[PDB]
DNA sequence: AGGGACAAAGGGCTTTCCATTTATTTA
DNA sequence: TAAGCAAAGGGTTGACGAAAGCCCTTTGTCCCT
């Protein structure tokens, strides 16, 4: 008949990115790392809503948090650590016959191209979300277990094949397919131009004076760890009218566009599991989607 | 009132001003102490799996007996012996000590074993007095878990739970 | 000639906060006055009075809901009912850093009292709590109020507890004055006919109901009388204060 | 039809100006830039209010910030970079369907004229405003990919036609109509004379701490980057009774004059953009306004 | 001399009955 | 010292049930042939 997820089936994080930090460096010298800090400036713009055409002559004012490269340096440095953990399938919470029948039905996935797309997203620098634009050249350096690599140009929308991402893909694919962890200490260098604007992650502010407050650790501009871990997993290219590599979620849902790319057409992850536990043959490019959501996380309820 | 009181005695039929059901749902110990009952005091109510019949407005036996000393005008005895005797046939003593705290006290030259069981008035006057009159330091609890109607009918009626005071002193800087 | 022994900065962990169904947080004065009988029976040192402060205290949980661990399945009759989580009845716990003062008469050198309370701390539990770290006890001698003020100045910093008394009843007094109630005594209701389910099988057992009182949390550097802060056994099955009502 | 703009639709900046720093140079010695610092001077004024005239006999004292040229320098420098970054038609939030029919409705906008007017405000010097007055001769030097073009003082309002503006405008038109980005490192040079008072942007004080707080960056006087962005986009000469160029706004708002130039009479943004997506054809001046406001940014959602 | 009935005693599983405020709120 | 301090978009879901009733089985208690 049917096997169902346990009322409780929770899947812990198999990626642990640290919240990235934003530093200011020069281009020719990268050792004088000086914190880009969150400063609080004030804007005096316009009252311009789609509604309320009467209020179009009275200027609004709010205090926003801004972060720029200081006017002696022309490179933004983004420093983080990402821990790719193994023990992918073992259900943290939950875990009986919907964790083990998934193991006997999901041991033959493609971990290699999975790890290739994840290390490509770090290497092509899609982890910045706004600092790519207005940048002449990007240099992303990755250090794993006392070895260092440098990446100059990778067009991010099409996952090209090269030789300096592929061996890190072998390490990460070996560390998800078994036990353990692999630590990527990654530094992104962007020649944004002299004294340009950097874009940290905004925090939620619940009824505060600041209309725009950036993420802050010790007075200094920083980006959210879950924003980094969002941008590791923008690998999903197996949905209806496959196009952009969007972030992988059980409904294929980007909340900026307000449309879920895998929902309501029998393609979602949840659906793509009950057949797997029931024993149907999962194809080569959607069990990899299921495994990418295993290494994402989430709750798998009743 | 007569038909659902008759349903109550045909049911399990227990009323009580003191219980250990609030400490653990496996209690089944019930005593109606007599001398502590004053005009504004409140009483909870148990029958098996919290059953009952409404009074054609969704109104069960509890708020009936609880609403402003309704029970008093049958307990003092201005409503006749016909209702009062059938009311008195329900308040029985039921003893049980399992899964309850069992502590000691130093009496005169020796120790005494005694079981702490809870009070009926304190929970209901807590829900109706720390709430309505603006005391802004309390904890809100729900007993039991996802199915709270197993203990009593008081448990069954309000699902927001009772209120305790906070016992957190200010700390050294 | 009275003697004072002091347990300073004792880390209590796992202490269940449910003093009653209506007071939660600190355990009642019955707990800390029965600690004296616990060392009177287990060790043998006669304890006549007890006082307590709180260096730190926090009940485990959030701001309006403190709550309870997932229960075990430690009951017979739940053979197939073990795959599910638990039946969960509320039992909130706490953790705190406390100071304790015990009134003892020793008639012996003070180098034995410290070790004799030290080996009792390691085996007893503070209302289900676990002692993590505690300072070394020391013996204080006071014969008047002037030398009792030397006991007053050495508990700095702590927040001691003094009696305050009830005006008419509990929740009304908790509202208009904004004070704190806690259990100070127990009233006998009914005697259990059979003693085969007791833990002693000889002493008669009576059902009890908790009687409450109002208190006050006071800075230890600002209390006029320590005997206003000490607690002891009373009558009948109650506790009271040496110094009375503050 | 009736594609109602997404409940949350927002367009990011496609012009990224930097915080314009101010310096003090000489007209012949143009390389020794003395950094002008924001000083703090205290001011004993008088109450000048058009109500309750009896308070005028009693004075008042407020402490202000001031930015003055050093007496040995007779020219001020304004340093900023403006980064013209392309892909002006893809939104950041929202961005789906509504924006795609906008893309297929705006493939014929005159981006050359838009780039010409967007760089004309640099070619003159709208950025300066108050530093423009009292100047014997403005001289702006633009550096863009090894192509330094010196300008003098183009009359601000009327947009004249020449050759040196047109090359940089061709570069910007090649950027905004397609992919990529361009950078203009821009230096303004004006003979304000020995020691004359210069005018940075002014920040925001608390309840009562300073009367006028100038925008300082490590103690150096500096202009706001959104003030520079107001300067770049001051191109709008397409409202009814077009007298002077204003900033391109969704409502045509000039907050300093308190007049809504385009609100309430169909020439605001949300009417001719809804007409564009609904299938109504546009002229050559409203569609270039709608893409110019897409370069400006903002949120477009009710 | 021992399996078979007579019946108590545990034990798994099967409903069940709910309806108030959902708090606000920190020193 | 005086005049003006923005808009939408959402805010999770999963376990957390004692006692009466209904059958099923097992082993105290008693029986002759």
């Amino acid at each position: 008949t049917k096997l169902k997820a346990p009322a409780v089936l929770a899947y812990s994080r198999k990626i642990n990115p640290t919240n990235a930090l934003m530093f200011a460096v020069n281009w020719s010298d990268r050792d004088n790392t000086t914190a880009v800090m969150v400063g609080t400036k004030t804007v005096a713009g316009t009252q311009s809503v789609r509604g309320n055409p009467n209020d179009a002559d009275k200027g609004n004012i709010q205090t926003v948090n801004f972060a720029n490269l200081p006017h002696n340096k022309n490179t933004l440095l983004v420093k983080y650590n990402v821990k790719f953990v193994g023990d992918v399938f073992k259900a943290e919470l939950g875990g009986g016959e919907y964790s083990n029948t998934l193991q006997t039905a999901l041991e033959n996935t493609d971990f290699g191209t999975l790890a290739y797309r994840y290390v490509y997203n770090i290497a092509a620098g899609r982890t910045l979300w706004r600092n790519r634009v207005g940048a002449e050249s990007i240099e992303t350096v990755i250090t794993v277990n006392d070895q260092t690599f440098t990446f100059s140009d990778l067009l991010v929308n099409e996952f090209d094949e090269d030789v300096d991402v592929a061996e890190i893909a072998d390490m990460v694919a070996g560390v998800l397919s078994g036990e353990g962890f692999v630590t990527l200490k990654v530094e992104h260098y962007m020649l944004l131009g002299e004294g340009s604007e950097v874009f940290p992650s905004q925090e939620f502010v619940e009824n505060s004076k600041l209309s725009k407050q950036l993420f802050d650790l010790n007075g200094q501009a920083a980006m959210h760890d879950q924003k980094i871990g969002n941008a590791i997993r923008t690998i999903d290219t197996w949905y209806e009218d496959a196009t952009t590599p969007i972030a992988v979620e059980p409904y294929g849902s980007v909340v900026r566009n307000g449309v879920a790319y895998r929902a309501g057409n029998k393609t979602d992850l949840f659906t793509l599991m009950d057949g797997a536990v029931n024993g149907k043959s999962l194809t080569e490019e959607d069990q990899m989607f299921v495994t990418a959501n295993l290494i994402r996380g989430g709750v798998f309820g009743g | 009132i007569k038909e659902m009181i008759e349903d109550f005695i045909s049911k399990g039929g227990l009323i009580f001003t003191h219980s250990g059901r609030y400490t653990n749902t496996n209690n089944s110990c019930f005593i109606f102490n007599k001398n502590d009952i004053g005009v504004d005091t409140k009483v909870d109510m148990y029958t098996p799996k919290s059953a009952g019949i409404k009074n054609e407005e969704g109104e069960n036996l509890w708020q009936v007996l609880n609403k402003a000393n309704m029970f008093y005008r049958i307990y003092s005895g201005e409503l006749g012996e016909e209702l009062q005797y059938l009311l008195k046939s329900c308040c029985t003593a039921k003893e049980d000590v399992t899964t309850l705290p069992q502590i000691y006290f130093k009496n005169g030259e020796g120790y005494d074993i005694l079981v702490p069981i809870g009070n009926a008035h304190n929970l209901i006057s807590g829900t109706e007095y720390l709430w309505e009159h603006k005391y802004y330091n309390t904890f809100t609890q729900k007993l039991g878990g996802s199915n709270p109607q197993n203990c009593t009918h008081a448990c069954n009626k309000m699902r927001g739970g009772f209120k305790q005071f906070n016992c957190t002193p200010p700390q050294v800087e | 000639m009275r003697k004072f022994i002091i347990v300073k900065n004792v880390k209590v962990d796992g202490i269940n906060a449910k003093s009653s169904d209506i007071t939660v947080g600190m355990p009642p004065a019955t707990t800390f006055c029965g600690l004296g009988e616990t060392m009177s029976i287990k060790t043998g040192i006669v304890v006549k009075a007890v006082s307590y402060g709180s260096v730190k205290f926090e009940v485990r949980g959030s701001r309006f809901n403190t709550s309870v661990t997932k229960f075990a399945w430690q009951d017979r009759g739940n053979g197939g009912k073990a795959n599910n989580n638990s039946p969960i009845q509320p039992k909130p716990l706490a953790d705190g850093v406390f100071t304790l003062c015990f009134e003892v008469e020793w008639e012996d050198c003070a180098e034995v009292l410290v070790d004799k309370v030290t080996n009792f701390i390691n085996t007893a539990r503070i209302a289900g709590g676990t002692i993590a770290s505690f300072n070394k006890p020391f013996v204080k001698v006071a014969k008047d109020a002037e030398e009792l003020a030397s006991v007053k100045n050495a508990m700095m910093p702590c927040y001691v507890v003094v009696d305050c008394g009830v005006e008419v009843n509990i929740f009304e007094d908790a509202v208009n004055r904004k004070l704190q109630p806690m259990v100070n005594g127990y009233k006998k209701l009914e005697k259990i006919v059979d003693n085969k389910h007791m833990r002693d099988k000889f002493t008669p057992a009576y059902l009890a109901t908790p009687t409450y009182t109002m208190i006050g949390y006071k800075m230890v550097s600002n209390v006029d009388n320590f005997d206003q802060a000490l607690w002891q056994y009373g009558e009948n099955t109650k506790v009271k204060t040496i110094g009375g009502i503050y």
